[PDB]
This record gives C-alpha cells, structure tokens and sequence, in this order.
C-alpha cells in the first residue's frame, strides 16, 4: 500500500512497497586437510605395490 | 500397465482400493520405497510431497492434498473460519468456538461467558462437558495438548422413539481437477441411549462416537442409520424431506469449506496431482438447523458401503488420470 | 584422457583382436593400406583413442599382439587387415601354453612377458594422455589365460592409477578343447577379481546358443561366434571412438558402473543379432531394438536377467533415429520392470545415441549392463571345477609347472566369494 | 565503482558463462573483437559497465573473468569460438585429466596440482581492481570438478579474500540431462564444504529449465544450448543491476541485505515471466499484471517446488522493459487477495521492486522472442528445501548400501566425511523447518 525509498534515473526507477509490518578455517588447516588425504593415497598405494611384491 | 505404492499401515478405505485397483489387472503394487509409481496412497504424518512429480517418463498422483491439515486439524480449522473472509466469524453454521494453549484468546473467551451470563441463558461447552468455565481449564493443562472449546449445542434434533442424539458423517471427494463431490449415501451414528436434559456429566448420551458407544445395537444394526430411513422418519415425523430440511445445508457447508482453500491447496498447474477423500461431521438441531462438527482427512467409512465408494474413488479420482486399455456422486457446481 | 592400449593375447584374443581392428577401421574409413578413406570429419575427430598418426599420414592400431605360439599370429599378419599393424608390436613365443594356465603365468610366459612390457612401455610414451588398457582373451587356454592375466598383473604395476580393461572369453563345454578349461577359468576369474577395473563377460554358451536358437545355424564355428563378438566389441567402444554429448571415458565408465570394486562384471548384449552375411532388410524401430536388447536371447553371457537385479546399466543406440523416442523407451523398461532394477542406486541407466550405424545395420543397439545375474556364469563355472577337483584329476599338467593345490583352492574360495557377493545384494 | 570477478567451473560453469558473456556484450554493445563504439572515455573508466568489464588502451573491453576446467575439451571451444579475442589466454585454465564424475578426485588429487595456478591468475585480476567488492561463481552440483574443485576454491577465497562477498550460481543436478550416477553424492559433499563461505546462491534446476523449453520454446529434446541460453537471461536480471545505473541491489553486500537473513538459508528462488518462442507466428504480448502473476506460478521458477507451503523471508521484482511503479502496485494489490503469501513473523509483507526500462535482449537466431516488457522474481522462500529433501533421500539410498563409496576413499577422502556432510545437511532442512512451518 504504502510506497517508500523511490529512486529514478534514466536508466530506470527503483522503490519498496511494504504491505503489511511484521510482529571460516585457515591456510594451514587447508593444507593439512589436503596433505593427509595424499598420506591416505600414498598408503594405498605402497600397500597396493606391497602385494605386488608378494 | 499402471504403478501403486500402498504406505499408509491402517487405512481400511486405501486397502480396499489397493484391492480393487490389483483386481482390474491393469495395476502393480510396487515396494514401499520404490520411487518409480504412478500413483501414492500415502502415510498419515510426514508425507514426503516435495518428492513427488519429479520422475521423468510418470504422471504423478497423490491420495492427500497438501495443506488440507488446516481443515482437519481443530486448532486450524477454528482459525481458518475466524480468518477466511470467505466466512468470517459472521458465521451461522459454525458454533463459537476458541482455542485455549495450556502452559491464544483468553480475552476473547471470557468475555463470550460473561454475556451468556447475563442472559442466565444456556452457558455449556464442549473439549468432558462442563457448564463453569474455570473448571474446565483445569482439564486443558492437565492433558498437555492445546484443545478448542466449542459451544455445545444443548437443543439437538431427537429421534423418535428413543429421545435419543445422532450426528451425520457425509463422504466428500475431491479430484485433481477440483471437482467437489459429495457422496449420496451418508450415515447417523446414534446414542441408544436417551438423552439427558438437565445434568451435564453424563457419557454415552452426549457423544455419538462408534467407538466410545461400544444398548449398542438397540433399533438399527451397529447404532448407524442410513439415508432412506432418515428420510422417511422425516416425511412422518416433521412432513418434510432430507434433501430440503438438512442436506441443502450440508452442500452448503462443504461447498465454503473447500472453495475457501481452493487457492492454498489446488494442484491445478504443478508437476504433481492431488485428490482426497474427506470426512464432515455434521449436527442437526431442533428448529432443523444444521452444524459442522469438524473434517476428517483419513475418514473412516459406514460397514455397507466400503465396495461402493472404493469403486467409486477408481471411477472418477484414479481412471479419470490414469484410463483403462457411472456416477454415485452429486457435484457441487462453482 | 583420450589413448587406450589394446593387447591381444593367444588364439582366441588375437582372432578377436583381429575382427575388432577389422571391424572399427572400417567404422573410421580406415584401409588395409592404414590411409583415410572415409567421407566425414566425424570419422577422425577422436581416432586418436585406438590409432597412431603414422609417417605421412598414415594411422597405426596402437596395439600389441601377443602369443607363446607363433601359428596364430602369422594368420593375423597374413589376413584382410593384417598389414596395418605395428611389424615391432608382433611378439611371439616358439613352445606355446599347450591349453597350461601354469605354462602361461609361470613358466613359458614368464620368459616372454618383459618382451611384451617393452612394446607396452614405448606405445604408452607415445600417449598424450594414456587412459590404460584394454586385454581380448579367452581364460579358457593357456596363453590369452595364463600369461594374459599374467601381463595384467605387471601393467598394473608399471601403471598403478590406469584402468584396466577386458573383453574375458569364458569357456563351455558345448564349444570346448579340453578339459582342463573350468580349471583355467577359475584361476584366471581370481586375477580379474584383484586387477581389473572393467570386464566384458562374453561367454561361449551364450554366443553358441544364439548361433544355435536365433540365429538358426546348426552348427556354428568360431568365426560365427566372433561375429558376435566384434559386432559387441564396437558397441561398447562406440562412445569412446566418436564424439557425443557425453565426454566418454574410461573411467567415468568405471565410476559410474561399479558400485563395489569386485563387481565390475558386465553382461554385453547387441540387438539385432544378426548371422554373417546374409542381410536383414526391415529396419528395427526404437522400441523392438528396446525390448530386445533387455531380453536374454540378445546377452552375450549365458544369464538370465530376470533371476537377479540390474545394478548398473549403459545403453548405447546407433543410428538416424528420434531421442526423445529412445528416452522414452528406455524409461518406459524401467518403469514397467522396476523389480529388476535396484531401488537404492537412483537413475541406474544411462543411454546414449549416436548418428553413425554399424556396417549392414540400419539402426542397432548396445547393452552393458552390471547385473548380479552375472554369478550364474561363475557358479556355472564353479561346478565344473568341483567336479574335476574334488578327485584331484588333470591336476599333474600343473603340479608338474610347480603349483600346488593350495592355489587352487584359493581359486575356487575367491570366485565362491564373488558370487556370494552378487548373491548379497539381489537381496539387498 | 567497485568492480565484481566471475570464476565459471568446470562444464557447466564454463559454458553457462559462455552464454552469459555473450549476453552481456549484446546487453552493452560490445563486439566479438571486444570493441564498444558507444564508450566515450577509451582506455579506462568507473561506470556501472566497468564492474565486468576492464578496459585497454587499444580500447578493448576485457570481461574480468576466469575460465577453469580440469580437461581441455570445453574451454577449447571458448579458445577457438567466436568470442576469443574478448578474453586473453591467461584467464583461460586447463589441465590434462578430468575429475571423472568423482568430488574427491577433484577435491584432493586434481585440485591439489591446479589450485596456487588458479589463485595466482584471480590475484593477477585483482590487482586491475582498484576496489574489489567480490566474486560470482558458475558450476554444476554434479560433476567431479564442478563439486570437488568450486568447493576447494570457496574455501581458499576466503582465506586471500575474507573481507570480499562470494556468490554461486549453482546446476542442481536433473535425470533429466544427468551424466553421472553420483550425482547426488557430489551435490551434498560440495554444500557442506561451500555453504559456511558462500554468502548468497541461485539454484538453477536442470529439470526446471527443461521443461521450461519444451513447455514454452516447443523444443522436443532441449540441448545443453537451450538451457544456457535460458539460464543467461535469468543470470543477466539478476547481475544487472550490478551492471546497469539503479539504487536497488547496487553492490554484492545488498543481495545479502535484501535477500539473505539468516546466512544458512541462503538459498533464494528465481522465477521468470516471460518465456516465450521466437518460432511462435502470434503472439499477444502481456501486461504487467500477467508476468507479476506469472512469478508465483511454479511452472516459471527455476527450481519446481510450492511456495503455497513454506513462508517468505524477502521478495524481490526485477522489471526489464516498459514498465512503471503504478502498474506494478496495481498488480501486487491484485495478486496479494488472490494467492497465499505467507511470510515469516519477524518479516515485513514487502516487495524490494527495480525497473529498468531497456526491454530484455535476445540472441539473433535463438529461441526467446523479443519481448516489451519481463520480470525476474527472487524470493527467499523456505519452499527451496524441497530441492534438498529430494536429493538428501537420493543420497541416504545409495549411502546406506555404502555404494560408490570405494571411489572417494580411493582418493584419500574419509568414509567419516560422507555423514558428516550429510549431518550438515540435515541440520538445514530442520532450519528450514523451524522457519518455515
Ligand atoms: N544447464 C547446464 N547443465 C550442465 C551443462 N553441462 C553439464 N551440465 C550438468 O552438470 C552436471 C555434470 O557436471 P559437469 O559440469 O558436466 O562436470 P565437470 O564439472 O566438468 O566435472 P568432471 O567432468 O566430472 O570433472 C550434470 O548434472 C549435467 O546435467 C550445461 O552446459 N548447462
Ligand atoms: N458443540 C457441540 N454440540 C453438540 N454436540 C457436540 C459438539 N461438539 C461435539 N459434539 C458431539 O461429540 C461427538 C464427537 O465429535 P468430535 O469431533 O468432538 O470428536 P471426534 O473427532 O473423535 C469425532 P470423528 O472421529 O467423527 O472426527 C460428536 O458425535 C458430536 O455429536
Ligand atoms: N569365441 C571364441 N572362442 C575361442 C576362439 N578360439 C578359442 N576359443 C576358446 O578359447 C579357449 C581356448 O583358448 P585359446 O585362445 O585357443 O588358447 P591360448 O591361445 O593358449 O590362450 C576355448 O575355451 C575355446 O572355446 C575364437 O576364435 N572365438
Ligand atoms: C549408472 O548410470 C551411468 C552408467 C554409465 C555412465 C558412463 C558414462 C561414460 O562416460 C561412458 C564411458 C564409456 C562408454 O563406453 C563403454 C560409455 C559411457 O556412457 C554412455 C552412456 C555414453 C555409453 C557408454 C554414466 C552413468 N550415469
Ligand atoms: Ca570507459
Ligand atoms: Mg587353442
Ligand atoms: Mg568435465
């Protein structure tokens, strides 16, 4: 109903129309998330050449 | 070849329809959580609808509409009426009726019982049926639960011979399309009983429940009288009709009942399809006046009449989407 | 991601081998000469998968041949495309496996397989970006059995984070040489479990029933059989060979097939089958090439689908036809056979469609499929190995090249853990 | 003039922000070459254009973007089509093998290798920016590198970036067009991973937009083309005010004010009126009223849920072409008294309204006809978690099975991950809940 925080310009107009009122982990952490998970893959792998081996 | 999943564990209604969509030969019942169906017939509580139209190459259909619970549910249905300009509290088939929180309107409340007060006229209410009102409060807190309390209705229609209560459950279905139809065989579920006048404590007269009656089976077979010894009782007793002096009303009732949610709940233009079978509780009065009590949304159906408003409940809200490789309804135009 | 290895081992691995190469040059316009022939861009776009970019413009099977005995592979050098092949690539031994698993893996083979590594290793220095390996073999001789799985079990040691690829012969009694062939298969099926990452299960039964039932031949030969196979072999590698909208990969195949490591079996089916030849002149609609495709009589492993779940399964039709139609088809098989497919891995069937037909074929489809119906061909297998084991017989052939029973009964314990393990989840 | 980096990930992302850039320099004027006769100031300049695009002194206008694919296939197209003078080869990263449908592979193993050569070409881009407000990020839910690679960018851009905003434009995975089987475990391990350090994201369901083409285009089987052209327009309403002279949604942090309240749900839907065929011979073109009315149909929203079920949070309308305030008044009064708009209690009932007079521009060729007027809602409605149930009961079948599994932890990624992302997810749809019942 009511119409506030009217703007117009060239380009076009812009306004709000209320109808009704109402009632982050670091560098290091990353890396070290990153690195185990390549421990986990080089332990698989050498367990993996280890059979291999057998 | 068409898919069903059954999901609902006690519902009579849907297991008889189970049994006669198999029957046909042309429908497979599927496991529980297979996703890939053609049709639902969904739980009571927690009904996943969020994941239903989303299966490439199936039409998809559902036993429930979404946003019914505020037609059935008694807080909800109370406010719904208070709220819906469509009915407003200006209402006449309505009784008054409020909703009490135990630890709201309060306010509103007490000031209905003061005038009623100031009359000395009838002053009862309904949840036990008590007539003073702080000794009703007590009950509310101590269930847990919040409950409405609702004018009761101290002059009801009697019948004869007996002085007896009754209250009338009519069968209405909803299809995808949003025809309203309202099933022509009802029922009377009455108290064998007699019903008393003065004193406000007694049970059985009072309410009208088939299974808080089980004199069970005194003048008609299982306290239920169908429509063709209603109406005749009516023709002798009162020299009118059932479809002039209560069933006008009744399609009345129902008609503004579900017209009013029709925008909240019609699945119109979505990825999914609805219909619904619900159950209105109606009451009669003295002076022929009709009430609604409250809506069912997994009614329960009268012993006789199961084989015919399954079929029915195939015939126009399960062929008319899915066809296979007339009507005992009476639609109520808008 | 784009080169893949093939290697040939034995006879039956290089008769195949051969028909494929003879098959998918075609297919890409490619000569006996190894020139370009062909009138589309589509043909070449992604040649580089199975060929070499030869001196002057030539192009050259990256592929390796591979036998302990040399009669076969002069049959391939000699043969209809037998001058495209790499001449550096032919390594033959002289003795051969005489139908010996343990002649294979350990003793003969194991003199010929470093001989085999290093035409590997200077084919796979070449590639761009190596993708792994493909193996055609049967596991029902010596050669393609024994030292092939053999092979397998050192690529898999030189190239760890590849895949390894399959198209594994499985024996029959109704098209067998010996009898030791249940023998050869189990110890074969043992290596697949641990080192593969994809196989193709083509079974002899069912390519000989085929032949025999629909095919209505009264008695096929092997060429009638490998008919069928390189008809599926292109199939299952048409995705791979040209371009679609899908970016049709090795792996991806592996990722999205195999739910569980060790159950990386696949059913190969082809519709229409076809005998050699003799032409069919009214073409297939999309929903017969639907319905047959699925049906048993068009499976290249002796299974019945109906008596297990499909896990996983990858569809590929060719031709001029409507995709919408196919989409259409292949939801309305899963949707009218929802029981067959497993309820807890969601949208288990992938299809794709390609504009370039076969040769003969107007419009054909191609079926792979992870399906725990597959445990009817190891259980198969199985008793015919019990059968022999259970009183030690034929065993001396391989006592006498240094194995023990012990190996055997490991065999045999691992193939019964296979398929009790398909057994698991068409319960599941 | 603060200016705004675009960063499209893998397949999707990447060619999504083909279409877009695309759009974009019809939008503004500019040409393949990346010349724009209609700028004046040559060389430089801070007007509302100059936040995508930076300027040379040969007078080419450069989109500040960056284009990452693991695999080359896709970004080649971009190398050697018909807009690759508007981009220098810098902005433009490949590596040799694809993350192959596996979040893990392009989480830890991929990623690893490509993510400090990535980072290095995003500051080389900043340091053109004499005051970066923030990023917009384009990828798919689904692929290897659209999940497993955006969701270790998220987490590094915060740590070189913290003061700066991030937004995802994210492909929620459809059936439909699916290319993997996994497509559900990738989806949920990626939100985990993303959703502390994305500040507001646009889902665009994949089957949304099919059906949106074949209902309104009369397309029978839609390309990948079809949708990222469709998707470009919705991309362009909502960036344009970023790009356009306005007083609504001037900068990255306002989307944040306006839309997101609580930053968990953070999630806005997207509705779009109209779309309409350029094949189709008559047409009437609609009112104000109608496309208004359009935006509360579910069949124009981008992802298919109802909005009838759940409360609103913040609501806004974005007009392209002839419109004016009166008749946009007209139409909300209209609507309000005939549809369920429920918002949350501690809400205002209000509608955030942006015109811009230039009608909507098309593709020559495509399948949008030219319209005079368009609107693009965006609605915080808690209707959205639809969206999540559906793929979070994808995700619980295969998971209870442990199927598929193997393939992550064969990457270096713990079995624990898998519930712990699931947990998070769960933990948003009982916030949406709580919100919105
Ligand atoms: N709308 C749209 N969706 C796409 C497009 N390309 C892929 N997708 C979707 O994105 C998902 C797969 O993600 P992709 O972007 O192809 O995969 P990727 O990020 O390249 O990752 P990998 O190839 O696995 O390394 C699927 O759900 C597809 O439907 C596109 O151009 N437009
Ligand atoms: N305001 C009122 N006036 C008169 N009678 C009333 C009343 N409210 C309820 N009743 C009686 O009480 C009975 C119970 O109805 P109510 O809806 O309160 O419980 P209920 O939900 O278990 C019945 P149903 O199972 O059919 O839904 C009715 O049969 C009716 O006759
Ligand atoms: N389908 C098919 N099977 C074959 C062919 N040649 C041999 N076999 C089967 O392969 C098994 C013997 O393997 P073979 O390759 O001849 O021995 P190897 O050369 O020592 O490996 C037997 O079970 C045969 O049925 C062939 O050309 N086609
Ligand atoms: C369970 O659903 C699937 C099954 C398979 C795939 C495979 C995607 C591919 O990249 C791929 C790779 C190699 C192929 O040749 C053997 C194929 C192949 O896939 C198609 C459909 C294109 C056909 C064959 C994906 C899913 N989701
Ligand atoms: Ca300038
Ligand atoms: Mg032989
Ligand atoms: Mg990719």
């Amino acid at each position: 109903m009511e119409v506030i925080e009217l703007n117009k310009c060239t380009s076009g107009q812009s306004f709000e129309v209320i109808l009704k009122p109402p009632s982050d982990p670091s560098l290091e952490e990353i890396q070290k998330k990153l690195e185990a998970a390549e421990e986990r893959r080089k332990y698989q792998e050498a367990e993996l050449l280890k059979h291999l081996a057998e | 070849m068409y898919t069903f999943v059954v999901r609902d564990e006690n519902s009579s209604v849907y297991a008889e329809v189970s049994r006669l969509l198999l029957a046909t030969g042309q429908w497979k019942r599927l496991r529980k959580d297979n996703p890939r169906f053609n049709l639902m017939l969904g739980e009571r509580n927690r009904l996943p609808f969020g994941r239903l139209g989303h299966e490439p190459g199936l039409v998809q259909l559902v036993n429930y509409y979404r946003g019914a619970d505020k037609l059935c549910r008694k807080a909800s249905l109370v406010k719904l009426i208070k709220t819906s300009p469509e009915l407003s509290e200006s209402c006449t088939w309505f009784p008054e009726s409020y909703v009490i929180y135990p630890t709201d309107e309060r306010e509103v409340f007490l000031a209905a019982y003061n005038r009623r007060r100031e009359g000395r006229e009838g002053n009862v209410w309904i949840a036990l049926i008590s007539s003073e009102a702080s000794e009703l409060l007590d009950f509310i807190d101590e269930q847990g639960q919040v409950h409405v309390i609702q004018k009761y209705l101290e002059k009801p229609l009697l019948l004869e011979p007996g002085h007896r209560k009754f209250d009338i459950r009519s069968w209405v279905l909803v299809d995808h399309l949003y025809n309203i139809y309202l099933y022509r065989e009802g029922v009377l579920r009455t108290s064998s009983e007699p019903y008393n006048s003065a004193n406000f404590q007694d049970k059985t007269c009072h309410l009208t429940n088939h299974c808080i009656q089980k004199n069970y089976g005194r003048y008609e077979e299982g306290n239920e009288m169908f429509f063709e010894e209603f109406n005749q009782y009516l023709m002798d007793a009162l020299n009118t009709t059932l479809e002039n002096s209560i069933l006008l009303q009744i399609k009345h009732i129902i008609r503004s009942c579900l017209m009013c949610i029709e925008p909240a709940i019609s699945t119109k233009h979505l990825h999914y399809q609805s219909f619904q079978l619900f159950g209105f509780d109606f009451m009669v009065d003295e002076e022929l006046k009709v009430w609604l009590i409250e809506v069912n949304g997994a009614p329960a159906c009268a012993q006789k009449l199961y084989a015919e408003l399954c079929q029915g409940i195939v015939d126009v809200a399960i062929s008319s989407v899915f066809p296979l490789a007339t009507s005992i309804f009476i639609k109520l135009h808008h | 991601m784009r080169e893949i290895v093939h290697i040939q081992a034995g006879q039956c691995g290089n008769q195949i081998g051969a028909k494929f190469w003879e098959v998918i040059s075609d297919e890409h316009g490619i000569d006996p000469t190894g020139s370009y022939h062909g009138d589309s861009d589509l043909q070449l776009e992604r040649i580089n998968v199975y060929y070499n970019e030869a001196t002057g413009n030539k192009y050259v099977p990256r592929a390796i041949l591979v036998d302990l005995e040399p009669g076969t592979m002069d049959s391939v050098r000699s043969g209809p495309f037998g001058q495209i092949f790499r001449p550096d690539n032919f390594v033959f031994g002289q003795s051969g496996a005489g139908n010996n698993w343990a002649k294979g893996h350990y003793t003969e083979g194991a003199e010929l397989v470093d001989s085999v590594l290093d035409v590997v290793r200077k084919e796979s220095e070449s590639c761009d970006c190596l993708q792994g390996f493909q193996l055609t073999h049967s596991l029902g001789g010596g050669t393609g059995s024994g030292m092939g799985t053999l092979l397998i079990s050192k690529i898999r040691e030189e190239y760890p984070d590849r895949i390894m690829n399959t198209f594994s012969v499985m024996p029959s009694p109704k098209v067998s040489d010996t009898v030791v062939e249940p023998y050869n298969a189990t110890l074969s099926v043992h290596q697949l479990v641990e080192n593969t990452d994809e196989t193709y299960c083509i079974d002899n039964e069912a390519l000989y029933d085929i032949c025999f039932r629909t095919l209505k031949l009264t008695t096929p030969t092997y060429g009638d059989l490998n008919h069928l196979v390189s008809a599926t072999m292109s199939g299952v590698t048409t995705c791979l060979r040209f371009p679609g909208q899908l970016n049709a990969d090795l792996r991806k195949l592996a990722v999205n097939m195999v739910p569980f490591p060790r159950l990386h079996f696949f059913m190969p089916g082809f519709a229409p089958l076809t005998s050699r030849g003799s032409q069919q002149y009214r073409a297939l609609t999309v929903p017969e090439l639907t319905q047959q495709m699925f049906d048993s009589k068009n499976m290249m492993a002796a299974c019945d689908p109906r008596h297990g779940r499909y896990l996983t399964v990858a569809a590929i039709f060719r031709g001029r036809m409507s995709m919408k139609e196919v989409d259409e088809q292949m939801l309305n098989v899963q949707n009218k056979n929802s029981s067959y497919f497993v309820e807890w891995i969601p949208n288990n069937v992938k299809t794709a469609v390609c504009d370039i037909p076969p040769r003969g074929l107007k419009m054909s489809a191609t079926f792979i499929g992870n399906s725990t119906a597959i445990q009817e061909l190891f259980k198969r297998i199985s008793e015919q190995f019990t059968a022999m084991f259970r009183r030690k017989a034929f065993l001396h052939w391989y006592t006498g090249e240094g194995m023990d029973e012990m190996e055997f009964t490991e065999a045999e314990s691992n193939m019964n853990d296979l398929v009790s393990e398909y057994q698991q989840y068409q319960d599941a | 003039m603060r200016e705004c980096i675009s960063i499209h990930v893998g397949q999707a992302g990447v060619q999504i922000g083909n279409a877009c850039w695309e759009l974009y320099c019809l939008e503004h004027g500019i040409q393949p070459d990346g010349q724009m006769p209609s700028d004046k100031t040559i060389g430089g300049g801070d007007d509302s254009f100059n936040t995508f695009f930076s300027e040379t002194g040969a007078g080419k206008h450069v989109p500040r973007a960056v284009f990452v694919d693991l695999e080359p296939t896709v970004i080649d197209e971009v190398r050697t089509g018909t807009y690759r003078q508007l981009f220098h080869p810098e902005q433009l990263i490949t590596g040799k093998e694809d993350a192959a449908n596996n979040y893990a592979r392009g989480h830890y193993t991929i990623g690893k290798e490509i993510i400090d050569l990535v980072l290095d070409r995003i500051r080389k881009l900043a340091d053109q920016c004499t005051g970066l407000q923030g990023f917009l990020v384009f990828h798919s839910f689904g692929g290897g590198t659209g999940s497993g690679f955006t969701s270790l960018l998220m987490e590094r851009l915060s740590v070189d970036y913290g003061k700066k905003s991030k937004l995802e434009f994210s492909i929620y995975p459809a059936p439909q067009v699916s290319t993997a089987v996994v497509e559900p475990y990738n989806s949920i391990l990626t939100t985990h991973t993303t959703l502390e350090h994305s500040d507001c994201a646009f889902m665009v369901d994949n089957e949304a937009i099919y059906d949106i083409c074949r209902r309104n285009l009369d397309i029978e089987r839609p390309t990948y083309t079809n949708l990222n052209r469709l998707i470009s327009q919705i991309v362009s309403s909502i960036t344009a005010s970023l790009r356009f002279d306005g007083a609504l949604n001037v900068d990255l942090t306002e989307f944040q004010t306006n839309l997101v309240p609580y930053p968990r749900i953070h999630f806005p839907l997207a509705t779009y009126a109209p779309v309409i065929s350029a094949e189709k011979a008559y047409h009437e073109q609609l009112s104000v009223a109608e496309i208004t009315n359009a935006c509360f149909e579910p069949a124009n929203q981008m992802v298919k849920c109802d909005p009838r079920h759940g409360k609103y949070m913040a609501c806004c309308l974005l007009y392209r072409g002839d419109v004016v305030p009166k008749d946009v008044n007209a139409a909300i009064a209209t609507i309000k008294t005939k549809r369920s708009i429920q918002f949350v209690d501690w809400c205002p009932t209000g509608f955030k309204v942006g015109i811009n007079y230039q009608p909507p521009t098309v593709v020559p060729g495509g399948d949008l006809a030219k319209v005079q007027r368009a609107v693009c809602m965006l609605s915080n409605t808690t209707a959205i978690a639809e969206a999540w149930a559906r793929l979070d009961h994808k995700f619980d079948l295969m998971y209870a099975k442990r199927a598929f599994v193997h393939w992550y932890v064969g990457e270096g990624m713990e079995e624990g991950e898998f519930s712990e992302a699931r947990e998070d997810m769960a933990a948003l749809e009982k916030d949406y809940e709580e919100v919105g019942v």
